[PDB]
């Protein structure tokens, strides 16, 4: 998955 | 004959290119401001700690980095963190269940700039391809972070020490989106005072696009990563 701010 | 003895503790992390700044890939293009477009704050060069953490600084309040040719404070300006690349010295560590991690070698104060999250800058399509290829190769480490919907930083093949910071459900750092010379970049900032020697963590806020198990150890751990 992708990290988010 | 021991399964315990089968010592496959990698003595070093797998290779990556240690880089200073983001590297655009494919369609992703370079975003740069004209000097005429850089915002000017109202801090005074006579101030104690001009543009600092405690200041009223209009730029810092909106997560805009000052440009020294623009800021009324000159080179006294304390809001040049990304460009100066002054990071607290850090050290890669081996964990038991979270792979390689990162610890600080010095004490860090609440709100202080810890690092920049750097890597290859890729679009959504490339991000998805990379994730697919990773799943096909049973890769379990992911270093992708969304800046905006078609600008993703992949710190996997190339990055700095920030690529080693693990996820925590009760972290000591957080990511923030800042504008530096008209480009959007990602900083890591301390959420609290951090003593020298402490492992540096942040909340990944992961968009999974099933879940991975979390070993952060926090009282409020969800049990799942991100
Ligand atoms: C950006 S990397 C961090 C550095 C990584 N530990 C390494 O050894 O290169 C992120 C990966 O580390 C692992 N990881 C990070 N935080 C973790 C946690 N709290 N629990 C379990 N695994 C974690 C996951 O595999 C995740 O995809
Ligand atoms: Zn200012
Ligand atoms: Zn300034
Ligand atoms: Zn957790």
């Amino acid at each position: 998955g992708v990290l988010r701010i | 004959k021991e399964a315990l003895e089968i010592e496959k503790n990698s003595r070093k992390p797998p290779p990556y290119k240690h880089i200073k700044a983001n590297k655009v890939i494919g369609k992703v293009q370079i975003q740069v401001a004209d000097l005429s477009e850089i915002p000017r704050c109202n801090c005074k060069p006579a101030d104690e700690n001009p543009c600092g953490l405690e200041s009223e600084c209009l730029n810092r309040m909106l997560q805009y980095e000052c440009h020294p040719q623009v800021c009324p404070a000159g080179d006294r300006c304390q809001n040049q963190c990304f460009t100066k690349r002054l990071y607290p010295d850090a050290e890669i560590i081996k964990t038991e269940r979270r792979g390689w991690g990162l610890r600080t070698k010095r004490s860090i104060k609440k709100g202080e700039f810890v690092n920049e999250y750097v890597g290859e800058l890729i679009d959504e399509e490339e991000c998805r391809l990379r994730i697919k290829r990773a799943h096909e190769n049973s890769v379990t480490n992911f270093y992708m972070l969304t800046v905006t919907k078609d600008r993703i930083i992949d710190a996997g093949p190339k990055g700095n020490y920030s690529r080693f910071m693990n996820h925590s459900c009760n972290p000591n750092c957080e990511t923030q989106k800042w504008t530096v010379n008209g480009d959007v970049r990602v900083g890591l900032f301390a959420l609290c005072d951090i003593p020298a020697g402490m492992e540096l963590t942040f909340n990944y806020n992961l968009d999974c696009l099933g879940r991975t198990e979390c070993h952060c150890g926090a009282d409020n751990c969800s049990g799942f990563l991100g």
